[PDB]
C-alpha cells in the first residue's frame, strides 16, 4: 500500500481524479489513467489558515 | 474524443463498437445463405452440362 | 447585483477570446457542472456564440 | 507560488487535507492482509477455498 | 463479486452476460447451416446408393 498526503485548495479537489487535467493536474501531482484507490480528502481551515 | 473527457469516452464509444459489431455480423450472416443458393444452382448447372 | 429569478438577464458573448480557467478565481464555487461538454477540454473548442 | 490559506475565504478557496491510497491487485506474494482467521486445510473434498 | 459491491456487480456482470449470449448465438447459427451443407450431400449419397 501507498500513501501520499498534501494540501490544496478546495477548488483543486476535483482535479485529483485519472483523466483530469488542470493546474494542479499538470505540473505538480497527477494521478494515473488506469488508478485503483481511494481518495480522501477534508476541511482543515482551522488548522492550516 | 474531443468534447469528452476519456473517463466518459470509453462508455459513449462502447455503445458505438457493439451497434457496429451488430450490423456488420447480419452482412456475413445474409452472404453465407446467398452462397448455398448459388451452390445449388451451381451444382444443377454441372448436371445439366 | 443580481437580477431575480422572473426578470432574469441574458448576456451576449462573441467575438472573443475565452479562456474558462480564469473564472475559477471569480467566485468560491465549487462543482462547476456541465452536461452536453466536458469541462476539461472547454478550452480546445469553438463556438459560435 | 505560495497560497493564502485565511479565514475570510469562503468554500471553495479554504485549505483542504489530501490524502490518496493505492493499492495494486496483482497475482503475487501477498504482505497487507485484511483481519481473517485462517482455518485448516482439508483435501480431496468438495470445499469452499 | 468479490471487489465490487451489488448495486454495481449487477451492472458488471450484465455486460459479460450480454457478451457470452452472443458469443453462444453464433455457433448456433453456424451449426444451422452445416447441418443443410450435410443434409444436402446425405440426399446425394441416397440418390446414388
Ligand atoms: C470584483 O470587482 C471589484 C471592483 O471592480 C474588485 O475590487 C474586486 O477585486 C473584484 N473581484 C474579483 C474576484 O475579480
Amino acid at each position: 500500500v501507498y500513501a501520499d498526503s498534501f494540501v490544496i485548495r478546495g477548488n483543486e479537489v476535483s482535479q485529483i481524479a485519472p483523466g483530469q487535467t488542470g493546474n494542479i493536474a499538470d505540473y505538480n501531482y497527477k494521478l494515473p489513467d488506469d488508478f485503483t484507490g481511494c481518495v480522501i480528502a477534508w476541511n482543515s481551515n482551522k488548522l492550516d489558515s | 474524443l474531443s468534447r469528452l473527457d476519456p473517463p466518459e469516452a470509453e462508455v459513449q464509444i462502447d455503445r458505438l463498437i457493439t451497434g457496429r459489431l451488430q450490423s456488420l455480423q447480419t452482412y456475413v450472416t445474409q452472404q453465407l445463405i446467398r452462397a448455398a443458393e448459388i451452390r445449388a444452382s451451381a451444382n444443377l448447372a454441372a448436371t445439366k452440362m | 447585483r443580481f437580477a431575480s429569478v422572473y426578470a432574469w438577464n441574458r448576456k451576449r458573448i462573441s467575438n472573443c477570446v475565452a479562456d474558462y480557467s480564469v473564472l475559477y478565481n471569480f467566485a468560491p464555487f465549487f462543482a462547476f457542472k456541465c452536461y452536453g461538454v466536458s469541462p476539461t477540454k472547454l478550452n480546445d473548442l469553438c463556438f459560435t456564440n | 507560488r505560495s497560497y493564502g490559506f485565511r479565514p475570510t475565504y469562503g468554500v471553495g478557496h479554504q485549505p483542504y487535507r489530501v490524502v490518496v491510497l493505492s493499492f495494486e491487485l496483482l497475482h503475487a506474494p501477498a504482505t497487507v492482509c485484511g483481519p481473517k482467521k485462517s482455518t485448516n486445510l482439508v483435501k480431496n473434498k468438495c470445499v469452499n477455498f
